[PDB]
């Protein structure tokens, strides 16, 4: 690129847009590279970006007032290239060159999406998409991105005991283990239980099926329910996706049973949106009709 | 424009205050707690908006170079009047 | 336009001393040998 | 009265504590140069009753300048114990004070504040020389503002 | 090829002990080398 | 090209010599210190009397910082981050959040004078002019504390120095 | 800060040992996690004498590497300040000299003749000193209006303020048997000791950068170099007297034909843009942007070029990654060369006149220990 | 493969015979620097001070890093006997004044949230 | 210079530092590697690390190359390599103003005799190396700590030791001394993860692998 | 300042402070950002 | 608790230990290593200090930068406490007088302060309070020091139902008054020592000891009510101890003893000088006084702490004693004293 400009005329300048709460438009740095456009209509499957006019005035917006729903949107800010489309809660909050960048996993969805953490003075501020392929590959979904502040909501930071009234009181931990130790000792098999959570993790899994056998009880149990009968949590390939989405591609005819995948694994359904599209999968699900 | 707490600790822009049990309030006692009384907040909410006409304005800043990089802000938006997002300088069309 | 950035006069800036101008104050080694036993023959006297 | 004989001892005896107190160096760094480039004509101290002189015995304040390195730790520990009481110590440059530049070097401590119980802070990187000059005026009218003899006499 | 008083050990190079880094900062410690993901951005 | 220094080949004649005995026995050169000397002794000294008068500076002087403002009164800086970008010594620490008006200017602007250089790389860096090196250097304190800048210590200079750097910026803007 | 630890066999010496370190910032340690811009200063904390010198250093060894010649105006500025540091260093290292022996009237003549020059400093950077002013690409910033005329003022009056440093310094016969004599060092161990600048000078060796690789624009200025006789710490006084002298001239020949133009490198990659030209055009912020952000990236290679400064050799021996950032910078220092070969310097004589060969030797605690 | 060059080592027998008697040049450096740098720490208590460092450095099993620890070794006796270091040097390896870090795992789960 | 803004280039100086370099390379072929002459002018020369001694000497006393003037010796340690410490001595010579530098490659193990014989001036060239950076060279007289405090661990200009070290110093009332610690920093040094996506140089560029 | 006094804007200072340093009227340095995180409340429920 | 005094960091200067203390007149002996102990890991300090300014210059070191937060207090100013304890989570009380001042009497010194600070702390709310207060505290003394020691006991004990209060026998150290005091006897004819000092088999504390036993009483849960007594790790007689010391010394020991009333005219003149009393005919008492054994108060080791030997960690003043004679001889030249060890 050149050091300076032969310019010496106005520039043309558009309005802003407000197609959502997350994006943020500054239309007059828009480039017109129609990223955004292709990426909706390819990738999430909503036809509503656009460029509107001709000329030079003409703008890359909607027209029409839009609010962009899809559950892919937070991708957008991760395609343009300039800054004319951006998250808006991370607006204004950080810059590029004093973000540490550490590789981790979403736990949001159920694809442990890779994504990228940034980290500054003891907190986190937006979150980024790796690539793997079989996992997110180059985009998550929205609340997989737009979750970071859940973090500085209601947080547990200091352990809990029931006061002499019972009162949350806050407390130190001689007296949260003392009372937990106290009625783990005494109790027995089916008097001591588990119930699993939705974000837990395996290491921890471990420890409480650990801890739970070394006091004589099997009575772990999990929020969502799989029927144990037949083979249950016996067989791997009860409880498990052994197609390898990176394979679904390879696959010819979908059968989705029972499911809203476009809201419950957004990146499976954008997996069949890439794969429909160009491999020409036949799709066909049975229960309610959601887009 | 500035309010008070009710402990007395004058508030700054950002909104810190200082509680009661905050130990590290013991700093500003036998001291002063430093604010600019002068809150760059509301210095816009009465600041004149400019009636200058034309589909797009060449904000510079005033006094040339000695201002922000200048920018051109579009006037298409009628229910929002454009602002410099450099200055904070509020600009209006007349009724396109 | 024009340019008024800082420049020497329009000829050239005076010339600058950059030799050593150490001088030569005193009197001959005789004349101050004589002038000194002078005074003592004066004060012997 | 009581307190007023003890009030013109008080005075007398600091009046001239901010007026002769001598300044003593170690000198480190580039704050090395102000140190003593005060001592030339220009800005000078001579006048002030200050006067620069290393007798770590027989001197009132010494002038710390320069980044101090864990090295000479020890060092400066033992001239300040060897310093006579009473006793002040002036942070010259940000290096000496806050470590500056070199705050996150391995061989710098980070201000001169965390080995030596440390007087009137003149910043600078640094500090232009009358900063100083500003700064030893600043802690003369300090010894102005005690109360050695009142104290004492109030117990 | 080369000899000179010629010293063959079998033993993996460690130097830890003469690296001068500290035991909780030698044994309480997690590196893990991958090749930098790039900003999705740009 | 090169000339020497040192040497001199002193002439070995009687009169010559005489000079030299004469320089020894009664002393010459020793008695030219005394002479300039007094006369360096009968000229009136350059001292400065602080602070009634304090020596000269530039419009280019680099001291205590300051947060300036328009000339209605707005926070000239942004938080765009440069400044922090370029401090060789980390001294500035910058965050961004919301403000009230929709906008989400910044909230902390601390420059650690203990920390800072005063090379004045912030004020070229910056590119509304936001942070500058004010024409102040009588800011020694008592406290390390003190020296340890906030927003509004910041904001206040830049309305105590603001009369006086804005004059200055305006006769340096063109070097600039 | 000197921690010199020795030996006395009596009051005769044999062995002194320097335990230089007592001020060791790792500089070039923290220039690893800098770009090249923001580690400058540290350059300008290395020999704080002659400061702007060391600028001088490490600015054509970016150039070197960038491949970006200076724009012939700013070649010239940066010789101007390049002898004033001469004059800078020249008057510290003749009084701390004389000041060690027991000399103090040449201490404070000298020293108030140093304010002028730090106070120009002050009228073209902005700070006494730590100028940060030559940078990559030239100056930083331009001369102020009437400037040029002052230093003229200042030099044409100079060479009346040597005279008396000269005349009660070298006829003084106190001064001559405390700096004759001492510190003596043959030619061929000035040079195998890795020597530079002045001992090379007053041992007799006709060698000089300054003229045998003459950087900059150091070709078009003609002066004489002063190479002695003997080369004890008395020669070197001789040449580091005359060197102010020289530097005088050297400033006069730079003085009446500065040449016009821009003080910075026509290049917005390596240069960042002008102030009224950044808040005009597209380019000018986004190159002032990132070249604030992470700074000109420099291609890889490495390079030692060194200039003369007053200390002696003075060079720097940067490696580069291929990017905006310096991988190490080797901090080659005149003093830690011309302290090197200190055992043999004080050997033949005693403490009260090895002090005067700490004096001549012009050792400061910035360049070695860094 | 395995072809290194020496500096003082070919074979344990000579490595360890070189940390013989710099045992032997610091189990006799013991009772002089104690009283002529004015400790307070005994002088068996130096003697083991040395004696523990030694087995710290007992792992490893490479003639060509064990010089190395004894050229390092080596490196600091004699700072020591010519007074080059001083009170906060040599007292140093006397570990003093830090908390002792905790060690059990309800101790370090209850100090910090860190390994 | 019709490109003002571009460093002039010079070839005579390029191709005779280039011939010098085979006049070198063909008088003693056993140690030099390869000789790459620069576009900054600067030709380098690449030894083995028993060939400090012979080259350092053949350039001392030749008479064709009298490089006697010894600029300095520094490490460039370099982790991804198996010889991470890149020892480089760079030479000058008065009698035809030209400078050479002479790189080896060194583990961490490996000694490099001392070239004190060929020049006095690597007597403190050699130990803060061995200080800063910890590869010992054999038979030199003295590998003492010259830039580090006193009892100091590890080698700080290493890419190993961090920026701040391990200890840290502090006056304490209980001893009456400056003692040490761990250290802990009232700012942690910040990140500038500065390098740019985009290429730079296709000049330079890195062959594929 | 006589002749041609300077500009006058609103926001500069009525009048130009000394130096505060040692006295009761000094700068104390603060945190001017705001505390990132909070607790869960705990509801005060009569319970169970 | 409170969010802010949550404790953070690897237990260093910066450390947040979310210790707020407010130790009283640590201008002092134990005032300064309980603030070295406290600042260590980070516990914000507000001392309040009540002389100059510069007697307080000894304290920046040992603490980060804005830890140590000097604030001006007076006795008689009840706003005073209340403004140093207001934002404080711990108070420690460490005021007290070795000797009588006019404006203070012995009557005030641990009767009206050490119940005034207890009231307003508790009417401030803070979360403890580890007055002290010497183990041979007894209203049965003659001396004035024992009498108010025990008379103001009661008081802090009662307003502060949760008041830590420690019984330290013999805090010795660098500047512990009774080592230092018995070598000033040879300026003050040889060793007048009463009976021989065959009275007072004791067991001392150092300074060390006591002062981490103060830290831990903070963050021990258990400090709360529960008074501590700090003892020794050895029982030693005067004539043990005086010996001993001024074999360590290597001062010429000559011991005399003489009727008592004669120290009574001794402490009496000493008391006269216009300034610091250098001998009171109180403490001659309480040195007479051998080591009460209180068994059922919890005593040093409770808390977790070893009590360091005497012999061993005694240098330190004993050394700044000797002359030029024998001021470089080490530590194991001297003898060791007879253990009684009761
Ligand atoms: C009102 C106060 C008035 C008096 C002020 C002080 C006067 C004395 C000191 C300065 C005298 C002039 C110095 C001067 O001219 O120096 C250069 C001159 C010339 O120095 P020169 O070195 O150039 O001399 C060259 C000639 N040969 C080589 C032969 C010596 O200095 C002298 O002439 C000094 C003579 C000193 C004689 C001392 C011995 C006799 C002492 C008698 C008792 C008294
Ligand atoms: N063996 C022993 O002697 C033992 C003693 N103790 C107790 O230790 C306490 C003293 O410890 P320490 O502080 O080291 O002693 P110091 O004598 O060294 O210091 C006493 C402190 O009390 C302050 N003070 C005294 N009177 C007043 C007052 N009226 N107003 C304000 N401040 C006042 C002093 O202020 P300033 O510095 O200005 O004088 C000083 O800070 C006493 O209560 C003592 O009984 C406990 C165990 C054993
Ligand atoms: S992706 Fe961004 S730059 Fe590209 S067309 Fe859409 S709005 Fe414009
Ligand atoms: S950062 Fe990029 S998108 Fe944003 S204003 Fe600059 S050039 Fe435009
Ligand atoms: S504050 Fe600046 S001038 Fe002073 S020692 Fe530090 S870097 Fe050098
Ligand atoms: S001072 Fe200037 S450069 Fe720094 S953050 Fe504010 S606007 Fe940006
Ligand atoms: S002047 Fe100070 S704050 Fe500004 S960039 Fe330089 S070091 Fe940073
Ligand atoms: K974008
Ligand atoms: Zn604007």
């Amino acid at each position: 690129g050149s050091d300076r400009s032969r310019f010496l005329e106005g520039k043309r300048a558009v309005e802003d847009k407000n197609i959502g709460p997350l994006v943020k438009t500054i239309m007059t740095r828009c480039i017109q590279c129609t990223r955004c456009i292709r990426f909706a209509s390819e990738i999430a499957g909503v036809d509503d970006l656009g460029t509107t006019g001709r000329g030079n005035d003409m703008q890359v917006g909607t027209y029409i007032e839009k609010m962009f729903m899809s559950e892919l949107s937070g991708n957008i800010i991760d395609i343009c290239p300039v800054g004319a489309l951006t998250s808006k809660p991370y607006a204004f909050t950080a810059r590029p060159w004093e973000t540490r960048k550490t590789e981790s996993i979403d736990v949001m969805d159920a694809v442990g999406s890779n994504i990228v953490v940034s980290t500054r003075t003891g907190e986190v501020m937006r979150i980024l998409p790796r690539m793997h392929e079989d996992i997110n590959e180059e985009w998550i979904s929205d609340k997989t991105r737009f979750a970071y502040d859940g973090l500085k909501r209601q947080r547990l930071t200091q352990p809990m005991i029931r006061n002499e009234k019972g009162l949350l009181t806050y407390t130190t931990w001689e007296d949260a283990l003392s009372r937990v130790a106290g009625m783990l000792q005494s109790f027995q098999g089916n008097d001591v239980a588990a119930i699993a959570g939705g974000l837990v993790d395996a290491e921890a899994l471990v420890a409480l099926k650990d801890l739970l056998n070394r006091v004589d009880s099997d009575s772990l149990c999990t929020e969502e329910v799989f029927p144990t009968a037949g083979a249950g949590t016996d067989l791997r390939s009860n409880y498990l996706l052994n197609t390898t989405i990176a394979g679904v591609e390879e696959a010819d005819v979908i059968l989705l049973v029972g499911t809203n995948p476009r809201f419950e694994a957004p990146l499976f359904n954008a997996r069949i949106r890439k794969s429909w599209l160009h491999n020409d999968l036949k799709v066909a699900l049975i229960g309610s009709p959601v887009d | 424009g500035v309010r008070t707490s009710p402990t007395g600790e004058k508030v700054t822009h950002t909104g810190q205050a200082y509680d009661d049990g905050d130990y590290r309030r013991v700093r500003f006692s036998d001291r002063q707690k430093e604010v600019n009384e002068n809150f760059a907040i509301d210095l816009i909410a009465e600041q004149p908006v400019s009636e200058v006409g034309s589909r797009v304005i060449s904000c510079d800043g005033g006094g040339g170079a000695l201002g922000h990089p200048r920018v051109y802000i579009n006037l298409d938006k009628e229910t929002k009047t454009g602002t410099c997002g450099y200055c904070g300088l509020q600009f209006r069309q007349p009724h396109h | 336009s024009k340019v008024k950035q800082d420049m020497p006069p329009p000829g050239g800036y005076g010339p600058i001393d950059y030799k050593r101008n150490l001088p030569r104050r005193g009197l001959s080694g005789y004349s101050m040998f004589a002038v000194g036993i002078g005074t003592l023959l004066f004060g012997y006297w | 009265r009581g307190e007023y004989v003890v009030a013109k001892l008080d005075d007398l005896v600091n009046w001239a504590r901010r007026s002769s107190l001598w300044p003593m160096t170690f000198g480190l760094a580039c704050c090395a140069v102000e140190m003593m480039h005060m001592a030339a004509p220009r800005y000078d101290m001579d006048r002030f009753g200050v006067v620069f002189r290393a007798s770590p015995r027989q001197s009132d304040v010494m002038i710390v300048a320069g980044t101090l390195t864990n090295k000479m730790a020890p060092a400066l520990r033992k001239v300040y114990d060897q310093m006579p009481e009473p006793r002040y110590v002036v942070s010259m440059g940000s290096c000496a004070n806050g470590g500056g530049y070199y705050h996150y070097s391995y061989s710098v401590v980070r201000g001169c504040d965390r080995i030596v119980p440390v007087d009137i802070y003149v910043p600078g990187c640094p500090p232009t020389a009358e900063a100083l000059l500003y700064g030893i005026l600043q802690l003369q009218r300090k010894i102005k503002r005690e109360k050695r003899l009142r104290i004492w006499y109030r117990r | 090829t080369q000899d000179t008083q010629l010293i063959a050990v079998d033993e993996k190079l460690d130097i830890t002990t003469l690296t001068g880094v500290p035991e909780e900062h030698i044994k309480t410690r997690k590196v893990r080398i991958f090749v930098p993901a790039r900003n999705n951005m740009q | 090209t090169y000339k020497f220094v040192n040497m001199r080949e002193p002439s070995m004649d009687m009169k010559s010599v005489t000079d030299r005995a004469a320089q020894t026995l009664l002393w010459t050169e020793l008695v030219r210190g005394l002479g300039m000397t007094l006369s360096y002794l009968f000229r009136e000294p350059a001292t400065i009397n602080y602070p009634f008068e304090k020596g000269p500076l530039s419009p280019r002087f680099r001291g205590e910082h300051a947060l300036r403002r328009y000339p209605s009164g707005e926070e000239r800086c942004i938080a765009c981050k440069l400044c922090e970008a370029v401090c060789p010594a980390q001294a500035i620490t910058i965050e961004a959040e919301p403000r009230a008006d929709g906008s989400r200017r910044t909230t902390r602007y601390d420059i650690d004078m203990t920390k800072c250089i005063y090379c004045g790389f912030c004020q070229e860096a910056c590119p509304v002019d936001a942070i500058v090196e004010g024409p102040n250097f009588e800011f020694s304190t008592e406290t390390h504390e003190e020296l340890l800048y906030n927003k509004e210590k910041l904001l206040n200079n830049g309305d105590k120095w603001e009369a006086e750097i804005a004059a200055n910026i305006q006769a340096d803007y063109l070097y600039r | 800060v000197l921690r010199l630890v020795m030996e006395l066999s009596g009051e005769m010496v044999r062995k002194c040992d320097p335990h230089i370190g007592l001020l060791h910032r790792g500089t070039e340690k923290l220039i690893e996690y800098k770009t090249y811009l923001q580690a400058l200063p540290y350059f300008d904390r290395l020999d704080y004498v002659s400061m702007m010198c060391n600028e001088q250093a490490y600015s054509l060894a970016v150039e070197k590497l960038l491949n970006i010649q200076p724009p012939p105006r700013a070649q010239w500025i940066r010789v101007l300040f390049g002898e004033i540091t001469r004059l800078l260093n020249h008057i510290m290292a003749v009084t701390t000299h004389a000041l060690d022996i027991g000399a103090m009237t040449p201490f404070f003549w000298m020293f108030e003749e140093r304010e002028k020059m730090f106070e120009f400093y002050e009228r073209v950077s902005g700070a006494r000193m730590h100028a940060a002013y030559i940078r990559p690409g030239g100056v930083h910033q331009d001369l102020p209006l009437g400037l040029l005329d002052d230093i003229y003022e200042f030099s044409k009056n100079f060479s009346f303020r040597i005279d008396e440093l000269e005349e009660m310094l070298t006829n003084n016969r106190i001064w001559r048997n405390r700096t004759v004599d001492i510190g003596v060092v043959t030619a061929e161990d000035a040079l195998n000791y890795g020597f530079s600048g002045v001992m090379l000078r007053g041992s007799g060796i006709q060698w000089d950068l300054r003229k045998t690789q003459p950087y900059d624009v150091y070709d078009q200025v003609e002066f004489d170099v002063p190479i002695g006789s003997r080369g004890d710490c008395y020669d070197r006084y001789l040449c580091r007297v005359e060197e102010m002298r020289q530097s005088l001239r050297i400033i006069s020949q730079c003085l009446n034909k500065m040449p016009p133009g821009e003080i910075k490198v026509d290049d917005a990659k390596v240069s960042p843009p002008k102030r009224a030209e950044m808040k005009t055009s597209m380019e000018s912020l986004i190159h002032h942007f990132k070249l604030y952000t992470e700074g000109y990236q420099v291609p890889p290679g490495a390079t030692y070029t060194a200039i003369e400064a007053p200390k002696g050799e003075f060079g720097v021996y940067l490696v580069s990654d291929g990017s905006s950032r310096p991988y190490r910078c080797k901090i080659k220092a005149p003093g830690f060369a011309h302290l090197a070969g200190l055992d043999k310097m004080s050997k033949g004589h005693m403490l009260a006149d090895v002090v005067a060969i700490i004096g001549t030797q012009d050792i400061v605690f910035g360049e070695v220990d860094r | 493969g395995t072809s290194v060059k020496p500096i003082f080592s070919r074979d344990m027998n000579e490595a360890k015979r070189r940390v013989r008697e710099l045992y032997r040049a610091w189990y006799r450096e013991v009772p002089n620097t104690v009283h002529l740098f004015q400790l307070d720490i005994s002088v068996k208590q130096g003697r083991d001070k040395v004696r523990e460092m030694f087995m710290k450095n007992a792992h490893v099993t490479d003639p060509r890093v064990v010089d190395l620890l004894v050229i390092k070794g080596k490196m600091e006796l004699e700072e020591t006997i010519n007074v080059w270091k001083q009170r906060t040097h040599i007292m140093r390896f006397f570990h003093e004044t830090e908390a002792p870090r905790p060690t059990d795992f309800l101790s370090k789960f209850y100090v910090g949230h860190d390994p | 210079d019709t490109r003002p803004t571009i460093r002039p280039r010079n070839d005579v100086v390029h191709k005779q530092l280039s011939a010098f370099g085979q006049y070198v390379a063909e008088i003693l072929p056993k140690y030099v590697q390869q000789v790459q002459v620069s576009c900054f002018n600067e030709l380098e020369i690449f030894i083995h690390p028993d060939g400090v001694i012979p080259v350092l000497t053949f350039l001392r006393d030749h008479t064709n190359a009298q490089f006697k003037s010894l600029a300095d010796l520094t490490a460039v340690d370099v982790p991804t390599r198996q010889n991470r410490f890149e020892i480089v001595y760079n030479l000058l010579s008065l009698r035809f103003n030209s400078q050479i530098r002479v790189k080896t490659y060194t583990d961490e193990l490996t000694p490099i005799e001392s070239s004190v014989t060929v020049y006095k001036a690597a007597n403190w060239y050699e130990r803060e190396i061995w200080d800063m950076f910890g590869v010992f060279f054999a038979n030199h007289p003295d590998l003492r700590r010259i830039l580090t405090g006193y009892g100091f661990e590890g080698h700080p200009f290493r890419k190993d030791f961090p920026l701040s070290g391990y200890v840290e110093l502090r006056y304490d009332d209980e001893v009456k001394r400056v003692v040490a610690e761990p250290v802990e920093l009232a700012q942690e040094f910040r990140k500038f993860d500065l390098n740019s996506p985009w290429e730079a140089f296709p000049a330079y560029r890195q062959p594929p692998e | 300042p006589t002749t041609k006094p300077p500009t006058a804007r609103k926001y500069i200072w009525t009048n130009h402070k000394f130096n505060v340093s040692g006295t009761p009227q000094q700068y104390v340095p603060y945190s001017t950002t705001r505390k990132k995180i909070q607790e869960w409340v705990p509801p005060s429920t009569p319970y169970k | 608790l409170h969010h802010a005094l949550i404790p953070h960091g690897k237990g260093g200067r910066s450390s947040v230990s979310g210790i707020v203390a407010t130790v009283f007149g640590a201008t002092g002996f134990l005032g300064r290593y309980v603030v070295n102990h406290l600042g260590r890991m980070g516990s914000q300090v507000i001392v309040p200090y009540r002389c100059e300014p510069y007697d307080t210059m000894h304290l920046r070191p040992m603490g980060d930068l804005g830890q140590i937060i000097f604030m001006e207090w007076n006795g008689k100013d009840k706003d005073s406490i209340r403004k140093v304890v207001e934002h404080s989570n711990v108070v420690i009380n460490l005021v007290g007088r070795e000797w009588e001042t006019k404006n203070f009497d012995f009557e005030d010194v641990f009767v009206k302060i050490p119940h005034a600070i207890a009231q307003v702390s508790k009417e401030a709310g803070v979360e403890k309070l580890i007055h002290i207060s010497h183990l041979n505290a007894d209203i049965k003394s003659p001396s004035r020091y024992l009498r108010s020691k025990a008379v103001g006991e009661k008081e802090v004990r009662a307003a502060f139902p949760e008041a830590t209060i420690i019984k330290p026998s013999d805090i010795f150290g660098r500047e512990d008054r009774f080592l230092n005091y018995f070598a000033s006897m040879r300026w003050f004819g040889g060793v007048p020592l009463i009976s021989l000092g065959k009275e007072t088999v004791k067991q001392p504390v150092y300074i060390v000891d006591v002062s981490k036993g103060i830290i831990n009483a903070i963050k021990d849960p258990d400090a709360k009510g529960k008074t501590f007594a700090f003892v020794g790790p050895n029982r030693y007689l005067l004539f043990d101890l005086v010996q001993y010391i001024f074999a360590v010394a290597y001062r010429p020991f000559l011991p005399y003893p003489l009727p008592h009333f004669a120290y009574r005219w001794v402490g009496r003149l000493f008391e006269v000088s216009p300034f610091e009393p250098w001998t009171t005919r109180d403490k001659v008492e309480r040195v007479h006084m051998s080591d009460m054994t209180l068994p059922h108060l919890p005593g040093l080791e409770d808390l977790g702490i070893q009590a360091t030997p005497l012999e061993l960690k005694a240098i330190e003043v004993l050394r700044r004693h000797r002359t030029y004679r024998w001021l470089t001889s080490e530590m194991e030249d001297v003898k060791p004293a007879k253990t009684v060890n009761i």
